[PDB]
């Protein structure tokens, strides 16, 4: 995480099995290649954070 | 003076409290309500005594299990009026054969007479008051398949012994005269039950029986070899 | 329908690898915290933060 | 089961085992038939018993299943050889004491729910062996027409 | 392990072919690429198969239980 | 050769499958001729032969010349467990 | 499949391509301490046992294990091990009430589940009863899975 | 009592508690846990 | 270092990524159990309400 | 800084002791008690200390 691109609000979308879903335009800005990478989620648990996240 | 906390439902009131705890969620919620009651769970005489007794174990490969009974042991008696004396060899040892006896493991009163000097009847005594010491602060067989070991008999032999020694424990005659003479005959019946040469000497010496003791002890038990027969 | 392009087709040796999703996807929300310093606990084992 | 091999790894197997089909149209789904569970409508019950008796190593065959359950007369769930030797699927090898006894319930369904249902092995599928369509494009390093193999079936269409 | 049943791509059933196949190897010497063919194995989905195949289950049973 | 003591006191030799399984330690023990003497001064007296005298265990190296399987032939390493 | 990731036939892994065995082997041991506390090897009683797990019980032998063939899963417990406390050592919560026995069972984890392959007993180097359990699970391809 | 299994000569023990743990007709400490009677079932999925 | 300027905390899921091309270029795929286990605290008001009581 | 700050105070005539909140104990199988090096360090102050004192 050395850009601020690196950490970046999303609009979820649930489906099943196991691996988070993401397109592939986004896999530069994180510097990703999906073969065992990871990537952590965080969830904003106030309305104000939440609106803070989608406007920024 | 109180400082005991109790977990009580202010909404149930019911029963004291009747609750399960959630490792996971890390939080505690009483079962009937389902209310959550708490959040955020987090998850100088003696060490010498002690080191010269770990010496002496160890040197006789006693399991750790024995060793730390007889640790405890000795840490009762301590200091205490009774034992008067003893100059800490007869009470090293005393509190020894202790943890073996509490271990189920067995060992012979020779045997530790073997790591330690201790002159025998004094530690009879010691050993007495010791036992008694430990009642206010409130079996042969074992033997036979140690002895096999010195010998390297097979398991059937072994078993064999097992069965010689109960079964000659209940037809009495000479009530054993000490169980080690009892335990070495009936090993030296069984063995001439099968092939296996020891003689006799051999086995007195490396037992550490007199001759004489296995001899003797051999013809009352060949007079019963009747019942003493497993198959 | 026929392919414009043809593929390149054929067997090959692969080998599966220890690590497997299962082994590492999870999701904390209201665990446990370490004693010391009452911040959530590290690990999927201890199910940390 | 004594087996050396995971017991799942056998009902693996036994999963793959073809079964007579022919007569299948009239055998209900499970979840159509009310019964709880199974019955000789909704399934049809097979069961295998294997000792090893030799010293030699015996193998349990495909046709060693044996169906115990009442099939009305109708023709399924037989295990299918198609060996000239008449022996079929091999499920697990035994040694001598290792026995394995169990209770198969075969029941009806198709591939897309798993593949152990898939009556038919690979489909060839072609048209237009000549390229007359273009639908194809031919990489080539000279010339395409002798590099690229010619079709079986061009025979039956014109140059 | 134990010849797998089936085929890992154009699923036909693989398993029965395994015994006469080394029956072939051993009593007639044929080479493989013509026992797979005698077998009646077409396609090299199934080829890869027998060929490739390991067979542990023999290892795994001189083991006492 | 590889030997166990149990707490009992039984002594007996060790396959090394087992002594996987009972979280066991393999190795061998080893003794040493011990002559002690007693000079009074040259002169020499002193008590000898008679000892042999145990030190402590060796942890031994499977397959190595001192452990049982080195020996083995296969069919004889299967009766003890031990993959060829 | 694009970026590193493949695509894989599901016919192909439904007919056992890349199916994988998983053996986890979970040991336990009772000790003492003093000779004067020992652990033990019981089914624990819900009733007199205090801090028990909540995961089920039901499977256990009496001796204290799961025999091996029973289907289990995360939370549930193979191996039951209890210890002895002094009621004037802690007497928290219903300890008083309780009178015996602190609750010490290893539990399977959390996520996993299978069936238990074999499970033994044995006496260690010093003469404790201790007990192994293997349990074999089987791992399907999936579609986080790695090649 | 609880039926186990020997290690080597793989006899029928079914020794009690308060036995401790070894094998009868023979020395081995290692005693299996001689599978579960009652039936289990898989879905060869 | 680690526990103040920043530190482990909660509300978050990791898991391995992966690619769909399906996805709008901001969403996330977040899979149902991940989903099943974080959550938001939404506050209850006339709006919400009947929704809220669903999920309930 | 004649109010905070003084050589005075800089030499230690006397010490604080931090509450267990600072120096938690542990337990390892929940049936040992396990003690923290900050506690082990006050028992060693201590003890030298009540040396010191009878010493002198
Ligand atoms: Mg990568
Ligand atoms: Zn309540
Ligand atoms: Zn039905
Ligand atoms: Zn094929
Ligand atoms: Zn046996």
């Amino acid at each position: 995480s050395l850009h601020k691109m690196s950490m970046m609000a999303h609009r979820v979308k649930v489906i099943p099995y196991s691996t988070f879903r993401l397109n592939l335009s986004v896999t530069s800005p994180y510097n990703a290649d999906f073969d065992g990478d990871e990537m952590n989620l965080h969830v904003p648990q106030s309305e104000e954070t939440r609106a803070e996240l989608s406007q920024l | 003076p109180n400082l005991n906390i109790v977990l009580t439902c202010p909404e149930c009131k019911v029963y004291p409290p009747k609750i399960v705890e959630r490792f996971s969620e890390g939080d505690v919620v009483c079962a009937l309500c389902g209310l959550v009651l708490s959040d955020k769970l987090v998850d100088n005489e003696v060490q010498a005594a002690f080191a010269k007794i770990t010496m002496l174990c160890d040197a006789a490969e006693l399991p750790k299990i024995v060793k730390d009974c007889a640790k405890e042991a000795y840490k009762l008696c301590h200091d205490e009026k009774t034992l008067k004396g003893k100059s800490m060899e007869s009470i090293m040892a005393a509190s020894i054969l202790i943890g073996c006896r509490r271990a189920e493991v067995a060992r012979t009163f020779k045997e530790i007479q073997s790591l330690i000097h201790v002159k025998t009847k004094e530690f009879g005594k010691t050993l007495n008051i010791m036992k008694n010491i430990l009642r206010g602060k409130s079996q042969n067989l074992t033997y036979i398949p140690r002895f096999c070991s010195h010998l390297g008999l097979p398991m059937q032999v072994t078993t064999s012994a097992e069965y010689t020694a109960k079964k000659c424990k209940e037809i009495k005659e000479i009530a054993g005269k000490s169980p080690i003479t009892i335990a070495v005959v009936s090993i030296y019946l069984n063995i001439l039950l099968f092939q296996i040469p020891i003689t006799a000497a051999k086995v007195g010496q490396t037992l550490q029986v007199t001759e004489g003791t296995i001899k003797s002890g051999y013809k009352i038990l060949y007079e019963h070899r009747d019942k003493l027969v497993d198959p | 329908k026929k392919l414009m392009a043809q593929i390149f087709f054929g067997p090959t040796y692969y080998q599966r690898l220890r690590h497997m999703v299962d082994d590492k996807i999870h999701a904390r929300a209201r665990g446990p915290m370490q004693v010391l310093t009452r911040q959530p606990v590290e690990g999927r084992s201890r199910d940390g933060g | 089961n004594t087996t050396v091999l995971a017991d799942e790894f056998i009902a693996h197997r036994l999963g793959l085992i073809p079964l007579q089909s022919m007569d299948i149209e009239q055998l209900e789904y499970s979840r159509d038939c009310f019964c709880e569970d199974h019955c000789d409508k909704c399934s049809v019950v097979l069961t295998l018993q294997a000792f090893g008796e030799s010293e030699s190593t015996t193998n349990v065959y495909s046709k060693d299943l044996v169906i115990v359950s009442n099939l009305m007369g109708r023709n399924i769930g037989h295990p299918i050889i198609q060996d000239k030797e008449g022996n079929g699927v091999l499920i697990c090898k035994l040694r001598k004491g290792q026995e394995l006894k169990l209770t198969c319930v075969a029941k009806k369904g198709i591939a897309k729910e798993h593949a152990k249902w898939g009556p038919a092995a690979a489909i060839e599928f072609e048209y237009d062996p000549w390229n007359k369509l273009k639908h194809t494009d031919y990489w080539y390093e000279q010339d395409s027409a002798k590099e690229w193999p010619q079709s079986k079936n061009c025979e039956y269409e014109d140059p | 392990m134990i010849v797998p049943v089936r085929c890992f791509s154009c699923g036909k059933v693989v398993g029965d072919k395994w015994e006469s196949y080394l029956n072939l190897l051993q009593e007639d010497e044929l080479d493989e690429g013509t026992a797979l063919s005698r077998l009646g194995l077409k396609r090299y989905c199934c080829r890869r198969m027998i060929l490739t195949h390991v067979d542990l289950i023999e290892k795994f049973l001189r083991y006492n239980p | 050769k590889p030997m166990v003591n149990e707490s009992d006191g039984v002594t007996h030799a060790l396959y090394p499958q087992e002594a996987r399984l009972r979280n066991l330690t393999y190795s061998s023990g080893l003794f040493v001729d011990v002559k002690k003497r007693t000079y009074e001064l040259k002169y020499e007296l002193a008590e000898e032969s008679e000892g042999k005298v145990f030190i402590g265990r060796l942890p031994i190296m499977l397959r190595s010349k001192n452990c049982y399987l080195s020996e083995a032939t296969e069919s004889d390493l299967y009766k003890l467990k031990e993959c060829p | 499949n694009q970026e590193d990731s493949m695509i894989m036939n599901q016919s192909s892994i439904d007919r056992g391509l890349f199916r994988s065995l998983f053996f986890r082997s979970y040991m336990d041991q009772e000790k003492k301490y003093g000779m004067s506390i020992t652990e033990t090897f019981e089914k624990p009683q819900r009733t007199n046992t205090l801090r028990m797990k909540h995961g089920t019980y039901d499977k256990l032998d009496d001796d204290g294990l799961i025999a091996p063939g029973v289907r289990v899963s995360g939370e549930d417990v193979i191996i039951g091990k209890t210890t002895p406390i002094s009621p004037d050592e802690e007497e928290l919560g219903q300890r008083t009430a309780y009178h015996s026995k602190r609750d010490a069972s290893t539990p399977l984890r959390s996520t996993e589940n299978g069936i238990v392959d074999q499970v033994l007993v044995t006496t260690n180097q010093d003469g404790l009863k201790f007990v192994k359990v293997r349990v074999r699970t089987t791992k399907i391809p999936q579609i986080g899975d790695k090649f | 009592t609880l039926k186990y299994i020997c290690a080597e000569c793989s006899s029928k023990l079914s020794l009690s508690r308060t036995d401790a743990v070894r094998c009868k007709d023979c020395g081995h400490r290692i005693l299996l846990k001689a599978r579960t009677k009652r039936l289990v079932q898989f879905e060869a999925r | 270092r680690g526990n103040l300027m920043g530190k482990r905390v909660d509300f978050s899921a990791r898991t391995v990524i992966s690619g769909d091309p399906n996805l709008e270029l901001d969403q996330v795929g977040v899979p149902k159990s991940i989903a099943k286990t974080l959550t938001y605290p939404e506050v209850v008001t006339p709006y919400n309400i009947d929704r809220l009581t669903q999920l309930v | 800084n004649e109010v905070f700050s003084r050589p005075e105070w800089m030499i230690l005539t006397c010490l604080p002791v931090p509450p267990p909140p600072v120096r938690p104990s542990i337990s390892f199988n929940e049936s040992q008690r396990g003690e923290d090096d900050l506690t082990f360090k006050l028992a060693d102050i201590l003890k030298a200390n009540i040396s010191l004192e009878t010493l002198e």
